[PDB]
């Protein structure tokens, strides 16, 4: 009936953050890892672990019965989504109720309406929120792409309906373009996910993304807890969060939290969550998102609002009534990165490799969420981050000083990694706007970003025993003599 | 599966106790025992020290044996 | 017997056991599989390939049920084992000539024992 | 809470009876072991086992916090201590309430009341026993000595105030050999008890021992479960031991039984226990002493009376209420042969060896409880016994019939044992009854009986390691190939 044993299931840092979370909490913590990650720090922080197996996470971790085998044999009690893999798929919300133990999620209507960004679209027309209007349902093929392209006007936006993380989705300029985008998109998202639905709508050329976290409650209490804004990106990702969320008028932070409100009671929203918009760089709000994992942005929110947010998911998940009840205000102001492992001397490209050293910053003002260790090894097997760069200050000039400081301080090697472009970013003007407006927008950094970096230059034995004649695999390392 | 396993026929350890009990067994089990770089060396071998009568048919069965025995 | 933490276990250890990277299993080159039982073929016939009558355990020959020279078919009664004063029919697995029919009610009889010819 | 598993404190005979009572009650069992008992029956008997180490009792069965951590490894409920060891120990019994388990037994201070053999007597004076009219507290000096037998007459018996086992007790038969036996009897108090601590009684000179066995319930129900002769004895230890107690007649037998019921209720004893009653050579019917646990000799009142007493023990550690109200009536009669390693034909001195055979008797009328099977071994560090016997019949004499049969079928070898005496005293017309009376006596082995049975003619591998949080010291054959 109650949170008691917490196993959370995922790679690397939000493991760590949330057991983390779970260790804060005194909750007991049971890990799984993939053979490259039976030394990882998750697995040695955790208070138990467990072999999911398998050389990379497209061999294990999809596998809801691996899932639940340790989540009985550890007896956790309570199990956690985290972001990524299973933690926004209802087969798994319906594995987890059926075997009697506890989603810390949304119910599976709440994810099944909320997986494909379709159906919030469809739900935000209804909830009157801003939208990019398009239409809210897809047209029904390419004689209507081209038809609707010319009607509403190129440039036109050709988006899969669950192409999330910036990959399934295109834009063309003209006219004659679009039904190859369309053709385009359609078999590249059969290819990753078998289903083709696919929807078109009218593109915006100057953006902004902008989202607001939201709380709620079996008892009905709900609490908008705070916002962040996305706008640093490259090769269309998130890379940069800003929080609480910075250039937008109390006119925006209006429609940003009350139909916010309005689309999660349209929702019948309980848990937490996060409605993400578009803003233009003339601050005029439109869609895009309301989103139901813990987002990965979660630290500066936890440093700037006073809630660890996973331990309010804790007691939400025990349907206890809110203890937060208020939209608060945010101070100051935070910034967050993402420490990617690419080589930003050779434009981004991945880079794998052994984390021979690794050094991340530390003091006041500055916070990391570590997902990998000095002498670990990285690797496009699993997710693309070693860890978190988090910065805070009064005010966006203080938490900039202490961002250009903590990325010359922060220090990797042995392997290529993005804190060179961070600290290049943290640099570069256009991020640091008037007071009024700033300068950045999307594509800003892939068009107008000054680059400066140089590149750089036994097994495991099974073997089983019998208990009784009770079957118990054992596994040692090669030699042990 | 038709392999020998190591059964615990009586007793009902907890995981922790099985591995202590694997790593002592693991650590106590032997090394390299007749090891994979045997060479052939017929250097000096006993049978050839032997007299032999010239007719012997140890001849046949002890010293042409143990020479092409492979 | 092994003690762990106190706790008394039995620990049945395979000869040919190698863990830690051990060797000396099958140390000669040994070759392992599934023994055959002691019984003949079975598919088929075990005996039945051939002409004689064979008892098929211990008993006594309580009854003959066939006499010297009778023609006989396959399934007929041959005699019956007394063994642990259970009956036992020992029938006639071919058609042919009882011959050489070597046994008269009360004999003591053995596994294997030749009770006749059907020839 | 209801007990799921049962430790059983002890080894041998009577760890095999509760281990076996354990899994007919259906509880889990722990048995543990020294190193001389790492193959005795009943570590293999229990569900599981503990090595406690160590090569003696003291190195072993005593230790109070090894048998906790024992308790505390197994997940053990309930702990059910033997005869001996920390059976009677009180401040275990707290040590294990300390710990929330379940003690199988009476409480630390019924226990604290009976354990002192001078509130002994106040609790027998408490409660109305019958008993000898003197009643010192531990005596002064010799001179008080004498003028307590020249008081209540010799001849005198000197009793130590604590201990047991015979130890203590010394007979004066005149008044000039008191005082030095009164320093000397100081100084075995002092010795083997510390306390220099001795009362004196009027000994009665030819006496029968008798007792009663009594069931009592935590919710104040007492039953008095049985009757038993146990007069058959060697320095003042028990050999054969009779149901029920043969000669009494109906008076006398319901007065010990009443008594034995005001002596439970009027401690608040709850439990198995004994009460033990002498009557004399004139048939002066007296109380002697209070066992606070089921008794060695348990069995002849279970075949007799039909109850399983240890299945009581556990429902009374639960808690429940008795089922029994009325007192049981003896369906038959039965004798009970300690079999021990010691040699009658020698004056029973211990005499250990290779139990090389063991040939138990079976068929009708008969029971065995054993601690040893063919190829035992046994040395002086423990009991010396080796098995009981118990033999029954519709009467006395139709059970001396089983008996002179069961005593002959029974073969053992390798070891000398009490088996040849049996055989002898089975045959005995003292022993015998002469229809309502016998002529054995506390005494009669030592003083009546005529003995003239003809005498009988590596180390293992440790390491210690520690496994997460757990320390485990793992023990193995000194030889493992593996
Ligand atoms: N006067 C006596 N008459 C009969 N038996 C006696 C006498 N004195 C001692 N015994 C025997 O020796 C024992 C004396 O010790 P006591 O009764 O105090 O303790 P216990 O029953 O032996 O205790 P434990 O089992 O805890 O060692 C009596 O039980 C009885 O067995
Ligand atoms: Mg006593």
């Amino acid at each position: 009936s109650k949170i008691s044993k917490v196993l959370v299931a995922n790679r690397g840092e939000i493991a760590v953050r949330v057991i983390r979370a779970a260790k804060d909490a005194g909750l007991a913590s049971v890990a799984v890892y993939a053979e490259p990650d039976a030394d990882a720090p998750h697995v040695r922080l955790a208070d138990e672990a467990f072999a999911l197996g398998g050389q990379t996470s497209a061999e294990s971790y999809l596998v809801f019965e691996k899932i639940l085998d340790a989540a009985e044999k550890s007896g956790a009690n309570a199990i956690h989504p985290g972001y990524g893999f299973l933690s926004e798929n209802a087969d798994f919300a319906q594995a987890v109720i059926d075997a009697g133990l506890i989603w810390i999620g949304p119910s599976p209507q709440s994810i099944r309406d909320l997986g494909d960004k379709v159906t919030a679209r469809h739900i935000a027309a209804r909830a009157k929120a801003p939208l990019v209007p398009g239409t809210p349902d897809p047209v029904k093929d390419a004689d209507e792409v081209v038809a609707f392209a010319k009607e509403h006007g190129v440039p036109v936006a050709i988006k899969a309906a669950f192409g999330g993380g910036g990959r399934g989705m295109k834009v063309a300029r003209t006219l004659e373009e679009i039904p190859e985008l369309f053709e385009s998109a359609t078999r590249e998202a059969i290819a990753a996910f078998g289903r083709g639905e696919c929807f078109v709508e009218r593109y915006l050329d100057k953006p902004r993304h902008v989202e607001a976290q939201v709380i709620a409650d079996q008892h009905g209490n709900v609490v908008v807890a705070g916002t962040r804004d996305c706008s640093l990106q490259r090769r269309f990702q998130k890379l940069v969060e800003e929080a609480p969320a910075p250039f937008l008028t109390d006119a925006q932070r209006k429609e940003i939290h009350e139909s916010a409100k309005r689309i999660c009671k349209e929702a019948g929203y309980y848990g937490a969550g996060t409605v993400e918009y578009l803003v233009g760089q003339d601050g005029l709000i439109s869609f895009l998102e309301v989103n139901t994992r813990l987002q990965v942005e979660h630290p500066v929110t936890e440093e700037t609002s006073g809630i660890d947010l996973v331990r309010q998911q804790f007691k939400i998940a025990n349907g206890e009534p809110l203890d937060i009840t208020e939209d608060p205000t945010p101070r100051g102001h935070s910034f967050e990165f993402r420490i990617n492992g690419e080589d930003a001397g050779r434009g981004f490209l991945p880079a794998p490799g052994p984390v021979t050293k690794f050094v991340a910053p530390t003091g006041p003002g500055v916070r990391m969420d570590s997902g990998v260790e000095t002498g670990s090894v990285i690797g496009g097997q699993f997710d693309s981050m070693l860890a978190k760069l988090i910065v805070t200050g009064a005010t966006r000039e203080e938490a900039l000083e202490r961002s250009r400081r903590a990325l010359a301080e922060f220090t990797v090697e042995g392997l290529a990694t993005v804190i060179p472009f961070h600290r290049a970013v943290v640099s570069d003007p256009a991020f640091i706007g008037d007071g009024e407006k700033f300068d950045v927008h999307t594509r800003w950094i892939e068009t107008e970003w000054n680059n400066t970096v140089e590149p750089f230059t036994v097994p495991r034995q099974t073997v089983v025993v019998e208990v009784g004649g009770r079957r118990l695999e054992v596994s040692l390392p090669g030699d042990l003599a | 599966d038709h392999e020998a396993h190591i059964k615990v026929l009586r007793g009902e350890p907890t995981p922790e106790e099985m591995a202590a009990l694997m790593a002592v067994l693991a650590s106590a089990g032997g090394g390299p025992a007749e090891p994979v770089k045997k060479e052939r060396n017929m250097w000096g071998h006993p049978v050839d020290k032997l007299r032999y009568s010239v007719f012997s048919w140890q001849r046949v069965t002890l010293l042409e044996r143990t020479h092409m025995r492979r | 017997v092994v003690e762990v933490g106190g706790r008394r276990l039995e620990v049945s250890l395979p000869g040919d056991l190698a863990i830690g990277g051990g060797g000396g299993a099958a140390a000669p080159g040994v070759v392992r599989k599934k023994p055959k039982p002691r019984k003949r073929g079975g598919g088929g016939a075990k005996a039945a390939s051939g002409d004689a009558v064979t008892a098929p355990m211990q008993g006594t020959v309580v009854k003959v049920a066939v006499e010297e020279g009778q023609e006989v078919s396959a399934g007929d009664l041959v005699v019956v084992l007394e063994a642990m004063k259970m009956e036992n029919p020992v029938t006639a697995h071919k058609d042919g000539t009882i011959t050489g029919l070597a046994v008269e009610a009360g004999a003591a009889i053995t596994q294997g024992t030749v009770i006749a010819e059907i020839k």
